[PDB]
């Protein structure tokens, strides 16, 4: 598949380019711009600084896929266990989960590219239309759309200089950046999605343990938490912002019930099914 | 975000305690998971 080899492209192409660029990240509800710098070292490291140019000044900085330093609001929710990169990025098996194609040619800030169809072969996942830079093979438009075809969110360059590197004093961040087994599974799984972590953590308002699962199939993501009722009778949940969906779901136990969160990016059905099928391991 | 579910004692209040954080925690995760994406960092910035 040239398909094939633009997704191989894609997936080589942090640390084969240095560049400098701007961004929009776009879903209902809202709307912001950030600043990207990206330097592949003589060693091929990879050291990059994310910035929010909108609002508050939220940032990250990353080292060779480690985080050196994140802004406070991007890390609230975070233990520092949590600071661990579970993966690379690894498209290799993505094909058994997507339908891989290329379906025409574009122009994204300012840059011929293609576009690449990445659609789910069943009804588990979000398909992505992506647009990748010709020059580098770099993701220009990334747009998620639903089932039905309606967009989720929208993630576009509006300027790259490619080739470029960025000084030693744009990689350096500001003040703002901050310097830095369960019990439980899944009885049913998506096809592709696989356990990529575990852990407990504390419930936000009780001293309970709460269970922290999560899994992935490449592209996609779900999160899983329980947390246990104390046989208070509370019932279902849901939400949704932008691509991410929320759906609790009660779990009669023999420990007087637990509450089944699941959060990711992923269709409302599938989340609501993962939260039907998690078990407690037994004896 | 808006928390939605009605009339069966199991108030929007003790979710609302709840999956905003949780809604949180798994978008932040996955912002430093090591993927070379600026995706997940943009979800993230997005709350
Ligand atoms: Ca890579």
């Amino acid at each position: 598949a040239d398909a094939s080899d633009w997704l191989n492209r894609l997936a080589e192409a942090d640390r084969q380019n240095s560049f400098q660029g701007t961004f929009v990240y776009e879903r209902n509800g809202s709307f912001s711009t950030h600043e990207i710098w990206h330097r592949v070292e003589s060693d091929g490291a990879v050291r990059e600084r994310l910035l929010q140019l909108d609002g508050a000044r939220q940032e990250v900085v990353r080292v060779d896929g480690r985080t050196q330093c994140i802004s406070g609001g991007l890390a609230d929710q975070l233990a520092d266990a949590q600071l661990w990169p579970v993966r690379k990025f690894d498209p290799s098996q993505l094909a058994s989960w997507y339908d891989l194609r290329l379906v025409g040619e574009s122009r994204v800030a300012g840059r011929p590219a293609v576009v690449l169809a990445v659609t789910p072969r069943d009804q588990h996942r979000y398909g992505f239309e992506l647009h990748l830079d010709r020059d580098t093979g770099l993701p220009l438009k990334s747009l998620l759309l639903n089932e039905k075809g309606q967009l989720l969110e929208r993630f576009q360059f509006t300027q790259l200089n490619t080739g470029a590197a960025p000084a030693e004093d744009q990689l350096q961040a500001g003040a703002e950046c901050q310097v830095v087994t369960v019990a439980w599974r899944s009885e049913w799984l998506p096809p592709g999605f696989t356990l990529t972590r575990s852990f407990m953590r504390r419930s936000p308002v009780t001293p309970d343990p709460v269970a922290c699962l999560t899994y992935g199939d490449g592209l996609a993501r779900f999160s899983v938490f329980i947390e246990p009722l104390h046989g208070a009778m509370v019932g279902d949940a849901r939400s949704q912002l932008g691509p991410t969906v929320v759906v609790s779901k009660r779990l009669q136990t023999d420990d007087g019930g637990q509450m089944v969160t699941v959060v990711g990016e992923v269709p409302l059905g599938t989340a609501e099914r993962v939260a039907l099928s998690i078990r407690p391991e037994a004896a | 975000p808006q928390v939605i579910t009605n009339s069966s004692s199991s108030d929007t209040r003790w979710h609302e305690q709840r999956l905003p954080i949780y809604l949180r925690q798994h978008v932040q995760q996955s912002a430093v998971s090591g993927t070379e994406s600026a995706l997940p960092y943009a979800r993230a910035a997005s709350l």
